[PDB]
């Protein structure tokens, strides 16, 4: 569905970055939107979820204080906005659709369409 | 699949139900809604019924009785320039009323149409007026009037009125153009017995309308796309006079005619009425045969109130005679007579006395549609013969209420969803 | 936004964000009397039956009793997407009474597990 | 049945609130038999909901028994009397009880409007 | 215990304190449409507080922010210095655009919760 990151990838310890998604080959406010972590050797982990309305999100533990999900159906855009950066954070982010759906559609708890991912480097 | 009960409450479904409606003197589109509507078995139009029965029992009752009438009473032949036509359906009356005080009378004359009177043998009298044996007449107040003002029908909190906005609907089946409306448009409480006055007309062609096509007990209401000018009159300038016949009770009666008498005629163009009757044909032809050569014919003998068409004019009661119409094998005038004692409702025991209005009394009323009622015997031919004919004046109000349904909302109901409590 | 019954045509899941447009119309001479004390009765009804069920003051009331699929074997796709609400009460009919008494009894049990649970000290 | 449970004990009585309610609510002493019924609901449904209890059929409150109003214990109360009983013996402290549950309501929302001011 | 309208020439902080009072005074022909005209009033105030998720409290907080077109005043102004009276007079007008935010206010939050109660 050609999801694709449009975000920064350089920031120092201790500053702020921006990551976004836009998508075109699917209905945008008819999924839940995720971010999800791959650390380089470490495997994947997931990092925040954001319901298809966007009046819901939710996140791991160790980035609830720092990080904030938002969505904008309109222009089918997805933000994520990281606060507060820590070396343990440099990894590749990658958007993914679904996760999770309302009580109206069938369950989902799973990703599907991953994007291409953001690299994001903490010096 | 893990689902658990979800209730909901706002949910738009209804059911079909009658109730109450309010008398009152938006549109909301509904997409993708097919109804089902069925203009017989609507019971908008029993109760627009029994209204206008209220109503009109109510409005006579704080009114002039005439039981100080009722009398014998000595008619003559009218002496003025009466033409052929007006013999006989003219008599000047006289009788020996009431006044305010209960130990004194008064001679007293009158001019009344011959069917108010009914002959009886008796000495110095030779007439009596109809419903004297039977029923009761009351007069209706002056201060009143018959003019059809609109009136619209809402339904209560909880309901909903559908509207059929088929161009081509012919009052039952499917609908697929569906509107929710509170309140209906103003519909005119306007009495006829034989064409349908002031109504709504059809946006395309002419749409005829029958319980059961097929079956000569039904009526078929026909409602034309265009109107059809009917224009009458009255050309006699009467002067009306009154009396009081009792502790301020006052009677109107028709007291001269200033000039000439005449008939009361109304005329229905020639180069209108033609060719409607052929779009009337025309769309009758989608039901029966089209080998089928269909005939008109003037309705048979009866009551007055069922052969003749009795519109309202002013505050007089014409009842034309429409032999002049439906007459043919597919400028017309015809004779308009009067009355003054009215059973209005076919019914006895509550005889209205319609007085006399001043001056002269000419109307111009739309034709927007008619009543058939076929052969009656189905002759098994090709020359299916059409009588115009009345009914007990509910359709006249089916014809305005043939695209009203009147639903219960229900709004509450359950579905499955993922949300389990707790 | 679409009127009091505009979303009557459309999906489930469509006419479900329009509830609060026809829940104001619900509420807004002795015949006249008699209907408005119908229209009331009607009402009162409805809120007493979501009452029994504890989902008094919501709209949209979640609870705990599971969708048997011998009222309606459809997925969530099929009901809410390509359903209408007037379809789908038709074809439920002959199963809200039993729908209504589980609701009922659920709502039972629920008040007597939460008294006792407010009961432990 | 409706009423059936009258002759019951409380603790069993207390199970069919479900039975006894939905009879509460179904030419001018029709319609003022009506317009009475609908009332009287109303003013129960009202006294309900200024007391937190909008909405249930069984309502726990903060407000302590007192042992004046009556000193039996829960086993006799619930297993060995009758609602029509019970209602007799406490009906002349009924109005105070009334009144402490209102008062325990007016306090309650204050607090909880204080909670959600943090 | 100042009775019905006692505390209406009261503060707005004070006069909140007899919610209950107000609430309890609310509830052959002409007899009959004023009672049911009665019923009709306190019915629709009731079923418009339940719409905005408030049914069974008199004292109902809310997630709508407050406006500074509305009154551009303070809590100390508002609540210890004026009358519920005065303050109504103030806000006249401007009620229909609060009751709608708080209508799409609750109706945003009603599918929240079941978002919520949906995740297994
Ligand atoms: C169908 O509609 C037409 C037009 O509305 C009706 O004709 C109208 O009838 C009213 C009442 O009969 C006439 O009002 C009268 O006006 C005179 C004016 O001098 C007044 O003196 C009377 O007291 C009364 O107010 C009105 O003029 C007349 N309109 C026209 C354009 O002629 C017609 O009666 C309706 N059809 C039926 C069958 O009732
Ligand atoms: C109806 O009859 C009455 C009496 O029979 C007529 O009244 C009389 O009319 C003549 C004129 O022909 C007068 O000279 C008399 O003085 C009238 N008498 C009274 C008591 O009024 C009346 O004119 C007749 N009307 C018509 C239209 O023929
Ligand atoms: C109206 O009443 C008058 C009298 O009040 C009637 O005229 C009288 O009729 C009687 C009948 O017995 C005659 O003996 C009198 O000679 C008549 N009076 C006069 C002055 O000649 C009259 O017949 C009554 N008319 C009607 C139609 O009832
Ligand atoms: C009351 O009088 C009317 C006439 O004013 C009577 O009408 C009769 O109707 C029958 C048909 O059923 C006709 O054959 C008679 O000729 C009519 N009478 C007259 C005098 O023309 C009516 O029958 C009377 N009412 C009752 C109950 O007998
Ligand atoms: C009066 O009118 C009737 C109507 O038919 C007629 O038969 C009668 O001869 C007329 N009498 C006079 C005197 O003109
Ligand atoms: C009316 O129209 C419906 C449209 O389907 C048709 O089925 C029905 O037979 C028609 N009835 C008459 C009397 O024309
Ligand atoms: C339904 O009627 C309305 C009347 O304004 C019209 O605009 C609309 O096009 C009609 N729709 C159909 C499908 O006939
Ligand atoms: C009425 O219907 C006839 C049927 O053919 C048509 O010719 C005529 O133009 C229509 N008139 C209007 C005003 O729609
Ligand atoms: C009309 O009535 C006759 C009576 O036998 C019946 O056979 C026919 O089917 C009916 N038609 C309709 C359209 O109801
Ligand atoms: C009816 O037509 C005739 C024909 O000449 C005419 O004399 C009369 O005045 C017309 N009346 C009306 C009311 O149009
Ligand atoms: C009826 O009278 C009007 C005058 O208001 C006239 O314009 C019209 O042509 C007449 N129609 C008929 C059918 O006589
Ligand atoms: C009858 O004639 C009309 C005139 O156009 C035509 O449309 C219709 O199909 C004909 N009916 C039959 C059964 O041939
Ligand atoms: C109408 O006039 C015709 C003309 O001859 C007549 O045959 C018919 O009986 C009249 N109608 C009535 C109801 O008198
Ligand atoms: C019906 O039309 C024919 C056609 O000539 C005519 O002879 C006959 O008199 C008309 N009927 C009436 C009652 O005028
Ligand atoms: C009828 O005659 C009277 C005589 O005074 C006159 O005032 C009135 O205007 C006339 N009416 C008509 C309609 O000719
Ligand atoms: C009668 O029809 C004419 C034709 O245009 C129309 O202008 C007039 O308003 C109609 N009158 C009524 C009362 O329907
Ligand atoms: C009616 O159905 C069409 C199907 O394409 C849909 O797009 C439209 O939104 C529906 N109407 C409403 C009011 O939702
Ligand atoms: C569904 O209804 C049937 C009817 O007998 C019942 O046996 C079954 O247990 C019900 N399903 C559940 C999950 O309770
Ligand atoms: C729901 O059921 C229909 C009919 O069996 C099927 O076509 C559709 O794919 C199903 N959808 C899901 C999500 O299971
Ligand atoms: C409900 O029962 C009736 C009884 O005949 C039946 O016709 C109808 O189809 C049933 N409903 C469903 C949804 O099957
Ligand atoms: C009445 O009392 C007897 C005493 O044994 C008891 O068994 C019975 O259940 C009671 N009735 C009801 C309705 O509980
Ligand atoms: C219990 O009631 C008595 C009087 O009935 C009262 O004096 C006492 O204070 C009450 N108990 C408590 C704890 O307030
Ligand atoms: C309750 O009080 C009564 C006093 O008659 C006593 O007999 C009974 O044993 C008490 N119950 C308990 C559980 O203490
Ligand atoms: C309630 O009070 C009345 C008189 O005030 C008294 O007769 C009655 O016995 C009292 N009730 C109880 C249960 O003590
Ligand atoms: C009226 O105003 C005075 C001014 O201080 C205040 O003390 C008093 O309490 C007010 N009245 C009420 C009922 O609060
Ligand atoms: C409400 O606040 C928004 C910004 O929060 C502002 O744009 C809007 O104009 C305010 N409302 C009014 C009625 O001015
Ligand atoms: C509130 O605003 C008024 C307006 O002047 C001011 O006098 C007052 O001190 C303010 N109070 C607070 C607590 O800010
Ligand atoms: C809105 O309310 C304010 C409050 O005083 C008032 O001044 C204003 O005139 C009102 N708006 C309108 C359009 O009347």
């Amino acid at each position: 569905v050609q999801l694709v990151e449009t975000g920064g990838g350089l920031v120092q310890p201790g500053g702020s970055l921006k990551l976004s998604c836009r998508a075109s080959g699917y209905t945008f406010s008819s999924f839940a939107m995720s971010w999800v972590r791959q650390a380089p050797g470490k495997g994947l982990e997931w990092v925040s979820l954001i319901n298809d309305r966007g009046g819901l999100t939710f996140y791991v533990d160790s980035v609830k204080g720092r990080f904030t999900i938002s969505r904008d159906n309109s222009k089918n855009t997805l933000s994520l906005q990281m606060h507060s950066l820590r070396d343990g954070d440099t990894a590749v982010y990658y958007c993914a659709t679904g996760g999770m759906s309302s009580a109206l559609q069938s369950s989902k708890y799973y990703f599907d369409f991953w994007g291409q991912g953001a690299l994001v480097t903490v010096s | 699949e893990n689902l658990w009960v979800t209730v909901y409450y706002g949910v738009p479904v209804w059911k079909d139900a009658e109730t109450t409606l309010f008398c009152a003197s938006q549109e909301i589109h509904l997409e993708n809604v097919t109804e089902e509507f069925n203009m017989w078995k609507n019971n908008m139009v029993e109760q627009m019924h029994e209204d206008i029965i209220s109503l009109w029992d109510q409005s006579l009752k704080p009114c002039v009785k005439l039981t100080p009438l009722c009398v014998g009473l000595q008619c003559t032949n009218v002496t003025n320039n009466i033409t052929d036509d007006m013999r006989g359906e003219l008599k000047n009356c006289s009788f020996n009323a009431t006044t305010e005080l209960r130990n004194k009378r008064q001679k007293v004359y009158s001019l009344f149409y011959r069917l108010d009177i009914v002959p009886m043998v008796d000495l110095w009298t030779n007439y009596r007026l109809i419903s004297c044996n039977t029923s009761a007449i009351t007069q209706a107040c002056p201060k009143v009037s018959f003019e059809p003002i609109p009136i619209h029908y809402c339904a209560p909190a909880g309901f909903a009125i559908l509207k059929c906005k088929d161009k081509k609907f012919n009052g039952t089946g499917p609908c697929q153009n569906v509107s929710t409306v509170q309140c209906t448009h103003g519909i005119k409480p306007v009495v006829s017995t034989q064409l349908l006055l002031n109504g709504s007309l059809a946006e395309e062609e002419v749409i005829i309308r029958s319980e059961n096509i097929t079956n000569n007990a039904k009526n078929i209401l026909v409602q034309l796309n265009t109107s059809v000018q009917i224009n009458c009159t009255r050309p006699n300038n009467n002067t009306v006079k009154s009396i009081r016949i009792g502790p301020g009770q006052a009677f109107y009666y028709t007291g001269d005619i200033i000039g000439d008498i005449r008939q009361a005629h109304c005329n229905v163009s020639k180069a209108t009425w033609n060719e409607t009757l052929g779009k009337v044909v025309k769309q009758l032809r989608k039901h029966f045969g089209n080998n089928t050569i269909i005939r008109f014919a003037q309705s048979s003998g009866g009551d007055l109130e069922v052969t003749t068409h009795s519109f309202n004019c002013g505050g007089e009661f014409f009842y034309c005679n429409t032999s002049g119409l439906f007459n043919s094998t597919w400028s017309i005038t015809l004779p308009c007579r009067i009355k003054q004692i009215i059973n209005m409702w076919q019914r006895i025991g509550q005889a209205m006395y319609a007085p006399p209005i001043q001056g002269v009394i000419r109307c111009v009323s739309n034709i927007t549609g008619l009543i058939l009622t076929r052969d009656g015997g189905s002759t098994n031919s090709t020359t299916e013969t059409f009588r115009p004919g009345g009914g007990d004046m509910r359709d006249n109000w089916r014809s305005e209420l043939y695209k009203y349904k009147v639903v219960k909302i229900e709004p509450l109901g359950v579905a499955p969803t993922r949300c389990k409590r707790r | 936004s679409l009127g009091f019954l505009g979303a009557a045509g459309s999906t489930m899941g469509a006419a479900s964000m329009t509830l609060t447009v026809q829940a104001r119309n619900l509420l807004s001479g002795i015949k006249q009397l008699q209907a408005r004390v119908l229209a009331v009765e009607h009402y009162l009804r409805d809120q007493q039956l979501l009452g029994i069920w504890g989902c008094s003051g919501k709209l949209i009331c979640c609870t705990n009793v599971p969708w048997n699929s011998s009222w309606s074997n459809r997925n969530l796709s099929e009901i809410w997407d390509n359903m209408t609400w007037l379809q789908w009460d038709k074809e439920i009919s002959n199963y809200t009474q039993i729908i209504y008494g589980l609701l009922e009894e659920s709502q039972n049990q629920q008040e007597k597990n939460e008294q006792d649970l407010l009961a432990l000290d």
